[PDB]
């Protein structure tokens, strides 16, 4: 799923050095991105959406239940007229991407946080350089407005989601020559108000300066689409305890890269449950975070973990692997990882996995382990006392693995909270109704706005008409659509047309055809008694 | 240097029973002005001489 955000604002009317405006260059770049992505044999399941800088009823051009034909037709007729309302457009796009999330089961907020339930989405937000306006002045903060929150959105406290990356294109093409071609293989950043918003999600922001640089950035962007598993790392709290082959001193601490969870839907178990201590009676649930604040500690702690535990291959995208490569990729050794923010009743973090590398030393495998592996792996009334340290709802998925061996547990203590189940079906129904109402009025514009609003300065109610583009005057049916110049000739033409008594008469003077004239479409409505047997 | 009376007296395609032969006009055709700059050759360079003398 790819949602292209093209502003089509009035500031996108300035002409480049090639002769076309920035909007035409953006549309051409989108078309070349389409034809480049079509090369990879994986573009048979994705869906394209379009978002412009227009009113909430008119911002979306093609959303759910819209094929490629209507999407291309809407992107073709894009007009650059309006202000640069970036915040409202980003909010509308994020709400559109989060319409079918509370109904299928993604981010249920009650049963862990399953990383194998993915809904990838990439935003391009092709906008102008700077100087965004909000009908009052020029702002320099880019704060997303919060006026009408969706039902069930206060449990994340952030507009974007687990898998929602945000790339940006500014299209800073000069007007005279664009002769800046010193650095060949180098794509700098835009350094604008959208740069922090993009970096928070996990995607960079390109700075287009030349058509060659545009082609380079488009060819570099097609290689950044996969399953979205974005997790945040922190150096705390080990004081860079990497004393293995050298001495530490770094910027590879707050790594917020993605992870490629390739399927073999995705197959996996043992998710990151949450970051708080869930109580048995809690009417209000604390809001989750889109990026989990999980921290790693550099300790050997028996990296050899061999068992019949179901295996996972959530591949990690190499972005800050320099710190690992400095220590020879940690051969035959790993380092634990633990989620912060009160992972248990009374403690600060519980190691639930590690980041052991592969034998090929190519990337990090991201070995996800159970909540507390070094205890259950090595019954004398031990498991009954051990199952009290883990979160309650967490007994859900692990028991499935126990199904591979037997079934000692039951549904006696399989209860998260009596108040968490309530006020959940109503929120899901409200979200479904909102998604249906949004998908219903998605393409039907029905503007019907043509007036001059004649002010005084039949009274207080007059309004002069405006020039209608698609008027289609009926010359043979309506007599008012016949001007004075070609009146007598048109009169004789109408007379001859009425006195001819032909078959299948029409009221159009000369209606040649539409913009498209297909050969197969016209040849299908015919009959040819021939087969060419010879 | 640099309406309908005439259209009615010759209408009905000379048949009074069919439509016109053509199918309309595109714009106007046969631009009336078609004027060319032919004011004068002499006494034009002397105005330029006077202007250059003023500028000098």
């Amino acid at each position: 799923i790819l949602l292209f955000l093209i502003d089509t604002s009035a500031s996108m009317n300035q002409r480049s050095h090639l002769g076309t405006t920035y909007l035409d260059t953006a549309k051409g770049a989108v078309e070349t991105f389409m034809k480049l992505r079509a090369r990879d044999p994986a573009s048979r399941g994705d869906r394209y959406m379009l978002v412009t800088f227009e009113e909430p009823p008119y911002a979306i051009k093609a959303g759910w239940k819209e094929n490629h034909a209507t999407f291309m037709n809407e992107l073709k007729n894009l007009q650059a007229e309006g202000l640069t309302t970036l915040g409202q457009s980003l909010r509308t796009a994020f709400d559109l991407l989060n319409l079918n999330r509370l109904v299928t089961g993604i981010d249920n907020y009650g049963q862990g946080r399953n990383p194998f339930f993915l809904e990838p989405a990439i935003i391009i937000t092709i906008t102008d350089g700077s100087k965004l306006t909000t009908t009052s002045g020029v702002q320099d903060e880019l704060h997303l407005p919060l006026n009408s929150p969706l039902p069930g959105s206060e449990l994340t406290k952030e507009p974007f989601r687990w898998d929602q990356r945000l790339f940006a294109l500014v299209l800073r093409l000069p007007g005279t020559m664009s002769v800046e071609s010193e650095q060949l293989t180098g794509v700098p950043l835009d350094d604008s108000a959208i740069t922090p918003m993009c970096e928070v999600t996990g995607g960079r922001s390109y700075s287009v300066c030349s058509p060659r640089m545009l082609n380079q950035c488009l060819e570099s962007l097609v290689q950044k689409v996969q399953s979205g598993v974005v997790i945040n790392f922190e150096k705390a709290g080990p004081d860079p305890s990497p004393v293995e082959d050298g001495q530490p001193d770094g910027s590879q601490p707050w790594h917020s890269c993605h992870k490629l969870i390739y399927v073999r839907v995705p197959i996996g178990h043992w998710p990151v449950p949450e970051s708080f201590w869930p109580d048995q009676n809690s009417p209000t649930l604390p809001p989750r975070t889109s990026h989990p604040v999980v921290k790693f500690s550099c300790t050997d702690c028996e990296p050899m973990v061999i068992d019949k535990l179901p295996f996972d291959k959530y591949e990690l995208e190499p972005s800050p692997l320099t710190q690992f490569i400095l220590e020879r990729k940690s051969p035959q050794t790993c380092w634990q990882v633990y989620v912060s923010n009160s992972a248990k009743y009374s403690e600060l973090g519980h190691p639930f996995g590690y980041l052991k590398a592969s034998t090929a030393l190519n990337c990090v495998n991201l070995f996800v382990m159970p909540y507390n592996y070094p205890v259950l792996l090595p019954w004398r009334q031990s498991f009954e006392s051990y199952l009290k340290t883990m979160p309650p709802y967490y007994l859900g998925p692990l028991k499935k693995a126990v199904r591979m061996m037997g079934a000692p547990n039951l549904i006696a203590d399989s209860m998260e909270y009596g108040l968490s189940y309530s006020v959940i079906s109503y929120l899901k129904k409200l979200s479904q109704q909102a998604k249906i109402e949004s998908d219903r009025v998605i393409g039907s514009v029905g503007k019907k706005v043509v007036q001059e609003t004649g002010i005084k300065v039949e009274y207080t109610g007059f309004q002069v008409a405006l020039l209608n583009k698609d008027l289609k005057p009926q010359t043979f049916r309506n007599a008012y659509d016949i001007p004075r110049r070609n009146l007598l000739d048109h009169l004789t033409r109408m007379r001859s047309n009425l006195l001819k008594s032909t078959r299948r008469f029409l009221k159009g003077q000369d209606e040649d055809q539409v913009h498209s004239v297909p050969i197969a479409q016209m040849g299908n409505y015919q009959e040819y008694l021939k087969q060419v047997p010879s | 240097g640099q309406t309908n009376r005439r259209h009615t007296a010759a209408v009905p395609g000379p048949g009074g029973i069919w439509s016109v032969f053509h199918a309309g006009v595109i714009g106007r055709g046969l631009k009336p002005p078609k004027f060319v700059q032919s004011r004068n050759q002499q006494e034009v360079i002397y105005n330029t001489q006077s202007l250059l003398s003023l500028l000098v």
